[PDB]
């Protein structure tokens, strides 16, 4: 919900750079010459930096050299049809490439295989100037590399076609990493009105990063292998280690913990990496279920949870959840809702960015102009 | 270990550790070329079945060249 | 606790019959039942599932059927592996997963015409007698009808309560039996007699044959 | 696929055993572990379960309080502690695997391993003594005659008899083992052989009691 607190920047910055000192008078030449040998080299670009450069694709040797020979030499009728399937081979990733860009309006999002393969996606990922743990970590998760990564249409001239492949630079590894997840949290009272509901808002990706932790809101945004979570450390905010304390206790002098205040009585289910948080109010129907026994549980009104052991189906009202079956260890820490420490009709019933202590100066406020009578 | 959850009633929330992190510190361009060919676009008996389907590739290549040239 | 009651304790039929078991729990279990076909001296295998989902690899003649708190387990045509004992099993909720009495399923036995036991005798050992104890030993072999006689008689003196049968099951070959009678004295007791005899009574047999020895 | 069970033997009542039964060819870290006993000659009785992580134990009400189930998955085990034994508990334990995998209700167990036999007799652990039978020189001369071993005084069950290391079956016969006053087992096992095959053939009879480790070969001659 805090999506709109992290900063703005431009994602393709970096490749647009490298293109626009691509546009320069004897640039492309340049990396022309420098892959006269081979098909990959370093080049040191005009502004300075140093970028690797590869030949995916030969066509003018095998155009100039193989084809057109054989086709215009005499009797320009040819001998052999295995040409004209040959020359389609070896000219299906132009096209495509060509078409890819067109649709994408020249830099698509994540890089396919017809702009880059495996194997060649390997091959830069493996020369690269970074340490060997992150060309591991690159080169065993080839799928989040491509979808992290850009692929910007540079120039077409001096018969090449150029793009940047503008790839992820994973500084930042093997630090330990937490979810949060979040729900409403009412009373259970049985009246139409008069019931207050609080939530926190921090939910989304944490990671610690250089004594502090950088904070994902949109997890969305985030990717899941195994146990490793990919992240942009531009749709993030950084903040103390401290916050973490919000999760051992809420009031702490420490750290502010962000909430939220409303009175709209929502029945609604979370589900968490093990398990289903499930606020029942109302006269909904909220129910646990196995897929080989049926219904195993009834929830009672409030804030309850489920692991996800045994449990693989929750259904609250008409809304059917179907929960990760993914091994670990739950754990539940009893405690009474924070919401019985507050007056309903002091509760201050609406409020969409707070925090505790915001919320706890708004009732000081209210509470010394009732005092006053 | 492993992956583990927390559920605290008191606030209503979950938290799940055991997750370890790849943040996108940064960037890393490189340029990809691929080279290609200037042909003479024309100049053969479009009489040959073979030699009518090299020549609509070669409409193809080089329809694809000038899309590509569009796209400035 | 589920009280789980197979029904019948044994049965006895023939080769191809149409054998139906029942089994009965003691509240709705409504399909959470499996049947287990353990054979003689093997180990118990699952024959099906749900009571009435057969496992993969069952052959096709068992069907399982019922609901609620009573099902029944049918074999089309017996066959002669498919002797031995089967077991109906609840698995309802948080186990006390408590099985069934178990049904026995046998085979009828075999005609077989009269046929008459050889009877052989041996005396104790010297390497027995050397520890002070004297086993004598009575065989029949090789008889059929199931029923006979053995007595044992000491210097012409009926014995009884020191000697113990024990007699084999019927030849899956030939369809007879065979007994061993063990009659077993202190080292002391064996020396204070002269004559050792047992005496057989069978239908096959004319007369009670008596065989006997001298001690040495 | 494989489930092999070790730690039977004899216990004096009263005392403790611990069983054992490792898992080969299946993901064993997934599967929930049944205990299920046997009594000799009668039908099966459910002794206890563990669930796939280890953190849900469930024991029948006969056993309850005595036993305790434990798993290893690192090493594929699971092992069933049974202290203060009583003469009822005499039985053969297989370890078993549950059909319906990683959940935490117990549905019925699909592949058994081979047991292991817990005798709780207060009596000790005696090798079998083998005396020889031997053939009567009255045989007639055709004339089919018998020989024969008996196996005397050995607890627990049970002993193997073969002849001649499995060189002779036809016409041998080894009796069901009795229970002599003594409170120890015996059996016979007899042969029937052509009279004309004495003192040309060698006769030896191997006995096997794995209880007590006894292998015995016993020459039976005229």
């Amino acid at each position: 919900f805090l999506g709109f607190l992290l900063g703005v920047g431009s994602a393709i910055a970096s490749g647009v750079a490298v293109c626009k000192v691509l546009h320069l008078e004897g640039e492309v030449n340049k990396i022309k010459s420098a892959l006269l040998s081979t098909n990959k080299a370093v080049v040191s670009l005009s502004n300075g930096v140093s970028v690797l450069t590869f030949k995916v694709l030969d066509l003018k040797n095998y155009i100039d050299k193989q084809l057109l020979p054989i086709l215009n030499k005499q009797s320009c009728s040819i001998s052999n049809i295995e040409t004209v399937i040959e020359f389609q081979q070896k000219n299906n990733r132009l096209l495509e490439i060509t078409r890819e860009f067109s649709v994408n309006a020249g830099v698509t999002t994540p890089v396919s295989t017809y702009m880059l393969t495996n194997s060649e996606l390997l091959s830069l990922i493996n020369d690269m100037p970074i340490t060997n743990d992150q060309k591991k970590l690159m080169s065993n998760n080839v799928q989040i590399v491509r979808q992290q990564s850009y692929s910007i249409m540079c120039i077409i001239k001096e018969e090449v076609l150029a793009y940047v492949v503008q790839l992820p630079l994973y500084g930042v590894i093997d630090t330990p990493c937490w979810k949060l997840h979040t729900s409403p949290l009412c009373t259970t009272n049985t009246k139409e009105g008069s019931n207050i509901c609080l939530t926190r808002t921090d939910r989304g990706w944490y990671c610690d990063n250089a004594g502090s932790v950088s904070f994902f809101p949109q997890a969305e945004t985030c990717k899941v292998q195994s146990n490793r979570v990919f992240c942009d450390t531009m749709n993030s905010l950084t903040l103390p280690s401290e916050v973490n304390l919000c999760n051992v206790d809420i009031f702490n002098p420490k750290y502010d913990c962000k909430i939220m205040t409303s009175k709209t009585d929502v029945s609604s289910s979370v589900i968490t990496s093990l398990g289903a948080i499930v606020s029942c109010y109302g006269k909904t129907k909220c129910t646990a279920s196995n897929k080989n026994r049926g219904i195993i549980k009834t929830f009672s009104n409030g804030c309850d949870y489920v692991s996800n052991k045994g449990v693989d189906t929750v259904s609250v009202g008409n809304t059917l959840y179907y929960v990760n079956k993914q091994e670990g260890k739950s754990l539940y820490v009893k405690g009474e809702p924070i919401i019985n420490f507050y007056d309903p009709l002091v509760f201050p019933s609406d409020e969409f960015d707070a925090s505790i202590s915001q919320v706890n100066e708004k009732i000081n406020q209210s509470l010394a102009f009732i005092r006053k009578s | 270990q492993n992956i583990t959850e927390e559920f605290y009633q008191s606030t209503c929330s979950a938290v799940s550790k055991g997750y370890l992190s790849a943040l996108r510190t940064g960037w890393y361009t490189s340029v990809i070329t691929i080279e290609l060919s200037n042909i003479k676009e024309n100049k053969c008996n479009g009489t040959d079945a073979k030699v009518k389907l090299i020549k609509q590739e070669l409409d193809k290549y080089k329809n694809a060249v000038t899309e590509l040239q569009l796209l400035m | 606790d589920i009280q789980m009651t197979q029904s019948p304790s044994s049965l006895s039929a023939s080769v191809g019959d149409r054998v139906t078991i029942t089994c009965q729990a003691s509240q709705d279990i409504k399909k959470y039942l499996n049947w287990y076909h353990q054979k003689p001296g093997k180990v118990p295998e699952l024959l099906m599932h749900d009571a009435s989902n057969l496992e993969t690899g069952v052959p096709s003649r068992f069907s399982g059927r019922g609901s609620g708190t009573d099902f029944t387990l049918t074999i089309s045509s017996l066959q002669p592996e498919d002797i031995g004992t089967y077991y109906c099993q609840q698995y309802d909720n948080l186990p006390p997963l408590t099985f069934g009495g178990g049904t026995k399923v046998e085979i009828k036995r075999t005609v077989r015409t009269v046929a008459a036991p050889s009877v052989f005798i041996f005396p104790p050992s010297d390497e027995q007698l050397k520890s002070g104890t004297a086993s004598v030993v009575c065989l029949l072999n090789n008889f059929y009808p199931r029923e006979a006689k053995v007595q044992w008689k000491v210097d012409n003196a009926l014995q009884s309560g020191n000697s113990q049968e024990s007699v084999t099951e019927q030849d899956s070959k030939d369809s007879t039996y065979s007994l061993s009678s063990t009659l077993t004295l202190s080292k002391a007791d064996y020396e204070k007699h002269k004559v050792y005899a047992c005496e057989v009574t069978h239908q096959g047999l004319s007369s009670p044959v008596t065989k006997s020895f001298n001690r040495g | 696929v494989q489930l092999v069970e070790s730690g039977g033997g004899v216990v004096q009542p009263g005392r403790s055993l611990r069983l054992s039964c490792a898992a080969s060819g299946f993901s064993f870290s997934h599967y929930a572990m049944h205990w299920v006993r046997q009594a000799p000659g009668k039908g099966l009785e459910w002794v206890a379960v563990i669930s796939y992580d280890g953190e849900n134990t469930y024991y029948a009400d006969s056993v309850k309080g005595r036993f305790s189930i434990s798993r290893d998955n690192s090493k594929n085990t699971v092992s069933l502690q049974m202290n203060s034994l009583r003469p009822e508990d005499t039985a053969l334990y297989y370890c078993a695997r549950d059909r319906i995998v990683d959940d935490y209700y117990y549905y019925g167990m699909d592949v058994w391993g081979q047991g292991a036999t817990v005798t709780v007799s207060s009596a000790s652990t005696k090798g079998p003594s083998v005396f020889p039978l031997a053939p009567s020189s009255k045989s007639t001369s055709g004339g089919t005659a018998a020989l024969g071993c008996l196996v005397k005084d050995y607890f627990p069950e049970p002993v193997t008899v073969s002849w001649n290391s499995g060189a002779l079956t036809s016409g041998v016969h080894t009796f069901p083992a009795v229970l002599q006053s003594s409170g120890l087992y015996s059996l016979s096992s007899v042969v029937t052989v052509p009279s004309s095959s004495l003192g040309t053939q060698t006769y030896i009879c191997n006995v096997n009691h794995k209880p007590s480790n006894t292998k015995v070969d016993k020459k039976v001659e005229p």
